[PDB]
């Protein structure tokens, strides 16, 4: 029994043991009731603004789309502290936590940029954080451990399975098994059972309602389209939300398609994958043929995800959201393409949502459109990555 | 098929507890795995809780976790599996074999077709392990239309609500949870649980086993005084198998000597 419908549409649901079923419906009663109390919401509010900026600037890019008939505006989530979109919802959860009387907070992360997120919200608000990292994911990001090291959170190496976000997604529920009476589960996308993709999508929702009115100042009218990289859905839900029903404007998501779909090495399960069952909810999976979850690839650690939130999944389903995917390569050019005639360094999650609207503008150059990009972190931490890249294709 | 029903009538007639060891499929390998659940049966198992190999075993403790690795290591997937029931079945005819699945394992190639499956190997019961009741009735609904027992967990958090739901729902036995957490031998339930026993006997739920935590000859003694049917024992069970992956003949008389003492405990 819950307050909220666990599903859109035929996904979602709350497919967790048992045991951690009072911990789901203690966590949907204590968002409802934060979501109708001003104090609450007065502090989130204060916490968005003045620790972590907001709002956050929306800045037309004129270099990259001379010569055509596309106005492209990029939503400048890489300018939060912490470097993305992902400290909005950890600080709404954290005071969730507090709601709760509780005071550990346990959190998965790939990347590291949510595990940096969920660091930082527990050393400003006095909760004890422990992460959960596949530890294929601790060699890669030494980085982002350190961070989250020097910020007082325990960081946990996960050996079982694949050694990677999944099994760190697994392990952080084990833990919550066990721990839900003391701990908070803060889940860093908008994805797992319910009630995760709805609170993850009303703490990012900022995003969309910050742009539109953005877009209204500057532009007189809504944007054409507003397009968003799909990791688990967190960012471009929070884009998307508040474009919902505002039908003439699009919402594109785009995955990861890795070396090519064609190559099977992408993270692209909502238009390439299956629907299944897995980590709490019924959602696109990508999997093997008898049902294992399968490793999903990008290039960029942050879109690296097998599944993909249960709201996207309903979104594309009824046709008012299109998904599409860009390559390994597309997403450096974009990346390339940003630092060069913009002076703006993109994370490579969010170059995989510029390479799309790129290519919209490329492929119709006299097509008139007002395009907004989620910029939904800066590219800091990719830089090696780019490096080493560059280097090896012999750019040098 | 009654396997369940049969087992604990006679269970009772002896005034015996059932003694239920959990193996993963295929841990080690698909024929030292056969040769694992013909010495249990041997040794005095009462039924079976048999897993199926699955990438994300979010129930389970690190021993657990470590028994699937094994099993994918030595290349065993879901149809092998079912191989394997299919000869385990055709060997020991009245012995109740349970299995503990993952959700998407079941869901994958339609979930009324996993259940027929089952039922076509011989499968008395299936516990899915990510499902919880709220989310059961495809899962039930399947399980009865094909002679499957679905399992549902009691857990030790459980409210009046939950315990009608799981005493009407479920069939075979009812999974009476130890502890919070997930499985493993290394944390013991520190709860007493005869409440949940007795109101699941007043709301003529599936009779009773215990699980979790359970490692020892005076657990299943504990679990029978308190009025549970029997006890599930897996986490211990797997150890045995760990430590002497190279010695296959010292594991069986190892297994051996473990559910001998197991059972033991469950008559008296
Ligand atoms: C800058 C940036 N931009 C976009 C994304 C994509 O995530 P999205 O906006 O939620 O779609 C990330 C995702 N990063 C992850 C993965 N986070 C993650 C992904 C999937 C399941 C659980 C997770 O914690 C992390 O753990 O930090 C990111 O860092
Ligand atoms: O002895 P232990 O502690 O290893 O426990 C053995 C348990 N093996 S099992 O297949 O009954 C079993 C039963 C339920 C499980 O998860 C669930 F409760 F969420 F459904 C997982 C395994
Ligand atoms: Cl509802
Ligand atoms: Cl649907
Ligand atoms: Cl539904
Ligand atoms: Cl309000
Ligand atoms: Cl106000
Ligand atoms: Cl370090
Ligand atoms: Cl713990
Ligand atoms: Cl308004
Ligand atoms: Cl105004
Ligand atoms: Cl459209
Ligand atoms: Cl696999
Ligand atoms: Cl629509
Ligand atoms: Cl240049
Ligand atoms: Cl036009
Ligand atoms: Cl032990
Ligand atoms: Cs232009
Ligand atoms: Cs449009
Ligand atoms: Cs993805
Ligand atoms: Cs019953």
């Amino acid at each position: 029994t819950t307050l909220l419908n666990p599903y859109f549409g035929e996904f979602g649901g709350m497919y967790v043991p048992q045991i951690l079923m009072p911990a789901l419906n203690q966590l949907e009663e204590a968002f409802v009731s934060a979501q109708k109390d001003p104090e609450f919401q007065a502090q989130f509010a204060d916490l968005l603004k003045n620790y972590a900026g907001r709002p956050t600037a929306l800045t037309k890019c004129q270099n990259i789309t001379a010569g055509t008939r596309t106005t492209l505006y990029l939503k400048r989530e890489d300018l939060l502290h912490g470097g993305a979109h992902k400290t909005n919802q950890v600080l709404g959860q954290a005071l969730l936590a507090k709601r709760m009387g509780k005071s550990e907070i346990i959190a998965e992360t790939g990347a590291g940029q949510h595990g940096v997120a969920s660091a930082l919200a527990s050393a400003l608000l006095g909760l004890k954080c422990r992460i959960y990292m596949g530890a294929k994911d601790v060699e890669r990001q030494s980085p982002n451990v350190f961070r989250m090291r020097l910020m007082g959170a325990e960081v946990i190496p996960v050996h079982s399975g694949s050694a990677t976000l999944k099994d760190a997604c697994n392990e952080a529920l084990r833990d919550w098994s066990g721990s839900y009476e003391t701990a908070h589960y803060m889940l860093g996308t908008a994805a797992g059972p319910h009630p995760y993709p709805t609170i993850v999508r009303e703490f990012q929702r900022m995003i969309g309602e910050e742009t539109k009115a953005q877009i209204l100042d500057k532009e007189g009218r809504l944007p054409d389209a507003v397009i968003a990289c799909v990791g688990g859905g967190s960012n471009a839900i929070g884009m998307f939300a508040d474009f919902i029903n505002d039908t003439s404007v699009g919402l594109i998501g785009v995955e990861p398609g890795g070396h090519g779909i064609e190559t099977g090495e992408h993270g692209a399960p909502l238009k390439h994958g299956r629907v299944g069952i897995y980590f709490g909810m019924k959602a696109p999976m990508m999997q093997t043929a008898d049902g294992q979850i399968e490793e999903s690839y990008s290039i960029s650690a942050g879109l690296d995800f097998p599944s993909v939130g249960p709201q996207h999944a309903y979104l594309n389903s009824i046709g008012r959201a299109d998904y599409v995917s860009i390559t390994d390569d597309e997403a450096l050019e974009a990346f390339k393409t940003l630092c060069r005639h913009e002076g703006i360094i993109p994370a490579l999650e969010s170059s995989h949502a510029l390479a799309h609207a790129l290519k919209m503008m490329r492929e119709q150059p006299e097509k008139e459109q007002l395009l907004v990009v989620n910029l939904a972190g800066r590219g800091d931490k990719d830089i090696f990555t780019v490096h080493d890249i560059l280097k090896a294709r012999g750019e040098i | 098929m009654e396997r369940y029903e049969n087992l604990f009538a006679q269970l009772n007639d002896r005034r015996e507890g059932a003694f239920v060891p959990f193996v993963t499929l295929g841990d080690p390998g698909i024929e030292q795995s056969l040769k694992i659940i013909d010495t249990l049966i041997d040794a005095g198992a009462d039924a079976l809780e048999l897993g199926v190999p699955f990438s994300d075993p979010l129930a389970d403790g690190p021993t657990i976790q470590n028994a699937n690795l094994r099993a994918f290591a030595a290349g065993v997937t879901p149809a092998q599996c079912f191989e394997m029931l299919a000869l385990i079945r055709e060997k020991h005819p009245t012995i109740p074999i349970g299995l503990l699945m993952y959700a998407n394992l079941v869901f994958n190639n339609g979930i009324d077709a996993f259940y027929a499956r089952c039922e076509q190997v011989g499968v008395d019961s299936v516990l899915v392990a990510d499902v919880p009741v709220e989310e059961s009735a495809p899962f039930r609904q399947a399980a009865l239309r094909h002679n499957i027992a679905p399992i549902f967990i009691c857990p030790p958090n459980a409210d009046d609500d939950l315990l009608r739901q799981v005493a009407s729902y479920g069939r075979g036995y009812t999974y009476l949870l130890s502890r919070s957490g997930v499985t493993g031998a290394e944390n013991r339930g520190a709860l007493p649980l005869h409440h949940l026993i007795e109101k699941l006997k007043e709301y003529h739920a599936a009779p009773a086993l215990q699980g979790f935590g359970i490692s020892s000859p005076e657990q299943v003694s504990a679990a029978v005084r308190a009025g549970a049917a029997g006890a599930i024992s897996g986490s211990a069970i797997v150890k045995i198998i760990e430590k002497n992956l190279a010695s296959p003949k010292q594991m069986l008389a190892e297994l051996r000597s473990f559910v001998s003492a197991m059972k033991a405990a469950s008559r008296a």
